[PDB]
DNA sequence: CCCGTATATT
DNA sequence: ATATACGGGCTGCTGTTGACAA
């Protein structure tokens, strides 16, 4: 039975998974501290999540860690099978069991007397990169809100091919540039605003990024309340989000991308 | 052939608007059967057959007609009728009358009132095609055979949501009805298998009480259908009635009975996906 | 050229841009000695819409004529005119710098090609007939019509009343016979059967812009074949629309 | 010094055009008879203009329209940054046909007659080819001003023109036809001489005028196309160029293969058949079959069918016919599979062509072609209709006596059945197969 | 490819 | 006496990957 997990609010896990859903497959990691689902694409972009043991009520694991690969679309569809619009006062409960290697994943859901049973067979594993972004070589870091860039990143889907990010202590403190068919489009963000919680950039940094790799950050930006931007000496970009649930807990999602 | 009808009451007009919207969402072209007593919405063909029965005396205050065999059959597009009725939500008077201005038409005239003393008049001419009597037998109400199992239906919203989420995985569904009020929806793919259960559904008292001593209560007469016509039928409905019944037979037929306010709905979905 | 728009005028400017986009495919920008002129013409040159903006923001021309693809402007002002200030200039590029809340600044550089001066010829004085009414009444009068209609006919019935119909050229479609009363209109110089036939989409854009502050229209229709005129007057905003009539 | 010579020496007046006078006169009389006899009740009409590229179809129409004061309406495809392309096209067509321009500011004002010219057809019209028929039918029903269609076509690879107008809409819609021809050598010669004289008179510096001997070479390798000729003249006058590819006009390639232009065996060192192959001696050949077949832009299995249809009439002996038939059969055998059908296909066509060419010993003796080769037209293979009839009769035999073998075994029984039965549409089928002509 | 015919022009 | 155009014959008979209009 290796790992069994039970919960009464599927929405937390469902929204955490939906915040990272742009590929088709995902890899899990069950450890005494909790699960960790990661995904990679183009051997450059990598997105990971974290669901600590504090959220869970009935969590049981056996011996060492457990790894398996699961289709994300099917799991996300199965989780939200009772409608993604519940009125206040209605909840859904789920139970999941994984009985070791070579056997599928169970999922029993219940709500108001209706009981559903589903199974997802897993064919694992893959290999993941080693994107180590420890806070030792980080040179430029910023922390900022989300409602500022809701429309900004919404006003970012054009027929361009490269997004230019420049950050400097003076003049264009945080400028995004997009070169398309019509013309340039600058979106300068200054300091000392309502969305400037800490500015600590050291030296000027201008870099180019691919639109195709960096596009799926909209889903993480929409379901968030704060965003942290980090870039090191070489020019690798690290994005840290902060999502909350109905109960009042906090979960994190991280994105790693490499420059052109 | 003559037909004239008058609608004044607001609630009746709103109910007529709801019925027209429902039939427009359910089907494209429909048949209207007008009788001295009642109205019938017919569709016959994917072999889904659609019957809707409506009492005339509870909606119109003035209603006159003339067709020996006093019975009017009309074939028309439902979208035109729905668009015509949409503009009379806040109206005052509505008149429906058969006319032959240029081609056979079902004139709908609506009197709009406003702050102005003058009353606006909006007129629409929906074309009609009178079906000859030779086909009158082919539009009759479908017969209901003896059901293998008759079961009360659950809440429509939850079933609709579950079916809608089930549409993505596959295009095949299996419905199972038990004798203890258990309804099972099953899909089985080469990668994922899903089954949803319903219990505590009151079994209505069956007419035949002498054919239950050798029939297992745990036995079932499940059937399999293509999930492309069930979803329309659940999506069209907007209010949950109090006469939700399902009759299931073993071989090739599933049948739905609904009744809300004073309108009855009979649903027939062929099996063998 | 230098224009600095401040206040709620941004919304009405965006609405005018949307109406022009609903009418035409290209946008002609002309700085006159008395303000700014936005012009647009249909592909077949059967309709012409012009907005003249009385000096209201900072107007100062010369330190002088351009045309631009209209979808770009439409997208920019659909996604960026919901915003407290606007600045327009001509570098050399067309700068559409847009000040926003707090300190966010958005700039839009665009490409333009040289074009000729576009104008038309209308004679409102020469038109015998004349009709005036608030825009809300006309907008309500065109609501029952389906959104797939092409041509509409305006006429004056027997008994001093107006009538709007549906012109159709054996699977026919629905017809409409909407009629009104004389007590809603404010001015009618008409005749005993004079009617005109024109299009609908440009009329719908006109009504859409005219249904904001409850403005009053003015139609000067003439004998069939001659163009019709739709003139909208406001405090600091003038607009004229010219259509064509079936002969 | 800012436009090419193509755009600098455009014909302003009618007399500066490089088209034969009769064609200009024909277009002019059509247009002017429409204008002069413009009845108030006259409906719409469609004119079709064809021709190889670079002959001058558009310019002559524009010049003739400007001479007689006619408004013209163009159609430029709209530029994307929901409505279908066909919807926009029909809306533009209705607006252009119904109403007129307003006043503009400086035009050719005194106008009430106009025509609509459509050249840049949308892609969806090429893919579908069935929306166009409905659009044309509606226009014929509701048309006022004529519609002129301009198409560019080549000798081989004419799929788009026949796909767009497949001989049925023209027949049932009353569409006229006007076809251009490539410019004659003398006209292009005189115009090129005029242009080079104008350049020479410019002076400015000591520039080498292009030699006359290359000037006919430039016009020889262009195949009656003015624009490439002017471009090549501009390129060469800087101090042959312009080798446009040929299409060979498949019916000409068939004649080239089947006529076997031979030489008189000029003294060379070609290998000879030593002792016993004395009946296989042939005169020198001046054609490469592979290039001819490749340049016609046709599949090999179709070229072989056409050769099989048309090769009998040109032969005079029976033994040569036997050899040619054996060669054709062997060419057929090599393409009978499905996985390797496209890996080896050049072998079959090459074998068939060379066998048909070499087997004709009666024709292949140099000065032995006098006299014959009368005015004879070629034809089309008859195998297509027979195969389609075989397939439809296959289905009509199966599904209706389904309880190929039925046609091979049961259908003999049907042929010896001849007795009536209970149906109406089946007696006709019974009488169909079983009533072949026989004395 | 193939043969014979009607018009512009020197 | 020599250059140029009419006349008559063609759209046609299992698998794996890729672009277009909605
Ligand atoms: N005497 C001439 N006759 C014709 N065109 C000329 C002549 N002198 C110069 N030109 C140039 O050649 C161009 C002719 O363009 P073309 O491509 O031959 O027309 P076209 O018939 O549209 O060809 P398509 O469309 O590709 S089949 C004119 O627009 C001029 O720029």
């Amino acid at each position: 039975y290796s790992l069994v997990a039970s919960l009464d609010n599927v929405r937390n896990l469902s929204t955490i998974l939906k915040a990272i859903h742009f590929r088709e497959h995902a890899t899990c990691f069950a450890t005494k501290n909790g699960i960790k689902v990661t995904v990679e694409n183009a051997k450059c972009v990598q997105a990971n999540a974290f669901i600590q043991a504090g959220i869970f009520q009935e969590f049981k694991v056996q011996e060492e860690s457990v790894t398996f690969r699961i289709n994300l679309t099917v799991l996300l569809d199965c989780l939200s099978i009772f409608g993604s619009s519940p009125m206040p006062g209605t909840l859904t409960a789920l139970r999941m069991c994984y009985q070791g290697y070579g056997y599928p994943l169970m999922l029993f859901l219940e709500e108001g007397g209706v009981v559903t049973v589903c199974k997802i067979n897993t064919q694992e594993p893959e290999e993941t990169l080693d994107f180590d972004f420890c806070s030792t070589n980080v040179i430029n870091k910023i922390i900022l809100q989300s409602e500022g860039l809701r429309e900004a990143f919404s006003e970012l889907d054009m027929t361009s091919e490269v997004l230019q990010i420049t950050m400097s202590p003076d003049k264009p403190y945080f400028r995004l540039s997009t070169f398309g068919n019509a013309g340039s489009s600058h979106l300068d963000y200054p300091k000392d605003s309502d969305l400037m919680e800490a500015f600590h950039c050291n030296q000027t940094q201008v870099n180019r990024y691919k639109i195709s790799l960096l596009k799926p950050s909209t889903k993480a930006l929409v379901l968030s309340c704060k965003v942290s931007i980090r870039t090191d000496n070489r020019g690798f970009l690290s994005l840290q989000y902060m999502i909350r649930n109905e109960d009042g807990q906090i979960c994190f999602v991280e994105y790693y991308c490499c420059p052109d | 052939m003559k037909f004239r009808a008058k609608i004044v009451d607001g609630a009746c007009l709103n109910h007529f608007t709801r019925i027209s919207n429902m039939i427009a969402k359910l089907a494209k072209t429909c048949t209207l059967r007008i009788s001295p007593d009642k109205l019938n919405f017919i569709l016959c063909d994917g072999g889904v057959s659609m019957w809707c029965e409506l009492e005339q005396e509870n909606f119109f205050n003035e209603f006159q007609m003339e067709g020996e065999n006093n019975e009017i059959y009309l074939e028309l597009t439902s979208e035109n009728l729905s668009r015509a009725l949409k503009t009379a939500q806040n109206a005052r008077a509505l008149k429906i009358k058969l006319t032959n201005k240029h081609f056979p038409c079902l004139t709908v005239s609506v009197e709009l009132l406003s702050m102005s003393s003058s009353s606006r008049i909006v007129t629409h001419d929906i074309p009609i095609k009178v079906i000859p009597r030779k086909l009158w037998k082919d539009l009759q109400e479908p017969v209901v055979p003896d059901p293998d199992v008759s079961i009360y239906l659950p809440v429509l919203k939850t079933m609709k949501s579950v079916v809608e989420k089930m549409k993505n995985i596959s295009n095949h569904l299996v419905i199972e009805a038990n004798l203890d009020g258990e309804l099972n929806l099953k899909i089985e793919t080469e990668l994922v298998c899903v089954t949803t259960h319903f219990k505590d559904l009151g079994n209505p008292p069956l007419a035949s009480e002498s054919t239950h001593e050798d029939r297992n209560v745990e036995h079932m007469a499940e059937v399999h259908i293509d999930i492309r016509k069930l979803l329309q039928f659940l999506a069209g409905q907007q209010v949950n009635p109090t006469k939700a019944l399902c009759n299931i037979v073993n071989n090739k037929m599933v049948h739905f009975d609904l009744l809300h306010e004073d309108v009855s709905l009979q649903y027939f979905i062929p099996a063998l996906s | 050229m230098k224009c600095l728009v401040t206040g709620g005028n941004v919304k009405v400017l965006g609405k005018a841009v949307h109406s022009l986009s609903r009418i035409g495919d290209e946008l002609y920008l002309e700085p006159l000695e008395d303000g700014l002129s936005l012009r647009t013409v249909n592909s077949s040159r059967s309709a012409y819409a012009c907005f003249l903006f009385a000096p209201l923001f900072f107007q100062q021309y010369q330190a002088l004529r351009c045309k631009i693809l209209m979808k770009s402007f439409l997208s920019v002002f659909r996604s960026l005119a919901m915003v407290e200030k606007c600045c327009i200039s001509l570098n050399g590029r067309l700068v559409v710098q847009l000040h926003c809340k707090f300190g966010v600044r958005k700039t839009h550089n665009l490409s333009f090609q040289d074009c000729e001066s576009l104008q038309a010829v209308f004679d409102p004085a020469s038109c015998p007939h004349m009709l005036r009414a608030p825009a809300r009444v006309l907008g309500e009068a065109v609501l029952p019509f389906s959104p797939a209609l092409a041509e509409v006919t305006l006429g004056i019935g027997r008994g001093r009343r107006v009538i709007l119909r549906s012109y159709h050229e054996t699977a026919k479609a629905m017809v409409t016979e909407m009629c009104l009363g004389e007590e809603d209109f404010q001015q009618l110089q008409a005749q005993e059967g004079v009617a005109i036939t024109f299009c609908l989409k440009e009329f719908r854009g006109l009504l859409s812009f005219a249904e904001s502050a409850n403005l009053n229209l003015s139609i000067h229709f003439d004998a069939p074949g001659r163009p019709a005129i739709f003139t909208i007057k406001d405090s600091l905003l003038d607009g004229h629309f010219v259509l064509a009539t079936l002969s | 010094e800012n436009e090419p010579w193509v755009d600098k020496y455009k014909p302003e007046t009618q007399h500066e055009l490089a088209v034969h006078k009769k064609k200009i006169e024909e277009v002019e009389t059509w247009l002017k008879a429409q204008v002069l006899e413009r009845q108030p009740k006259q409906g719409g009409s469609i004119l079709l203009i064809t021709g190889p590229p670079g002959c001058g179809k558009t310019t002559t129409l524009k010049i003739l329209s400007k001479e007689h004061g006619i408004q013209v309406q163009e159609w430029i495809n709209p530029v994307l940054p929901y409505q279908s392309q066909i919807a926009v096209f029909k809306e533009f067509l209705l607006r252009a046909t119904k109403y007129n321009k307003l006043q503009m500011l400086g035009d050719d004002l005194r106008t009430d007659k106009k025509i609509i010219l459509v050249e840049d057809l949308p892609n969806q019209f090429y893919r579908d080819s069935h929306t166009l028929h409905e659009v044309l039918r509606k226009y014929v029903r509701i048309g006022r001003c004529p519609l002129i269609f301009i198409i560019s076509d080549s000798l081989s690879g004419d799929n788009n023109q026949r796909l767009l107008f497949p001989k049925e809409i023209q027949e049932e819609c009353s569409i006229s036809n006007i076809s251009f021809n490539p410019v004659a050598p003398t006209i292009m010669m005189k115009f090129l001489n005029r242009i080079v004289t104008i350049e020479a008179n410019k002076n400015g510096g000591k520039i080498t005028v292009p030699d006359k001997t290359s000037l006919e070479l430039l016009c020889q390798g262009c195949s009656g196309d003015i624009r490439s000729a002017i471009n090549s003249l501009q390129f060469s006058s800087s101090k042959a160029i312009g080798g446009k590819d040929v299409s060979l006009f498949l019916f000409r390639a068939l004649g080239k293969i089947l006529y076997c232009k031979r030489a008189s065996l000029t003294e060379l060192d070609s290998p000879r058949l030593p002792s016993h192959l004395s009946e296989y001696e042939r005169d020198t050949l001046l054609v490469e079959p592979e290039e001819v077949v490749e340049m016609s832009h046709m599949p090999g299995d179709l070229f072989n069918l056409y050769l099989h249809q048309n090769y009998i009439d040109f032969f005079m002996e029976i033994d040569d016919i036997v050899r040619a038939s054996e060669f054709l059969s062997f060419a057929d055998i090599l393409s009978g599979d499905w996985n390797t059908r496209s890996l080896l296909r050049e072998y079959s066509t090459s074998i068939a062509t060379r066998g048909v060419m070499h087997s004709n010993k009666a024709r292949g003796y140099a000065h032995c072609q006098g006299g014959g080769s009368s005015f004879r037209p070629l034809h089309k293979p008859q195998w297509f209709l027979i195969n389609k009839k075989y397939r439809e009769n296959c289905l009509a035999a199966k599904a209706l006596f389904p309880d190929l073998c039925l046609q091979t075994q049961l259908l003999p029984y049907l042929a010896l059945l001849t007795i009536p039965m209970r149906n109406q549409a089946q007696i006709s089928f019974i009488q169909d197969i079983g009533r072949l002509p026989l004395k």
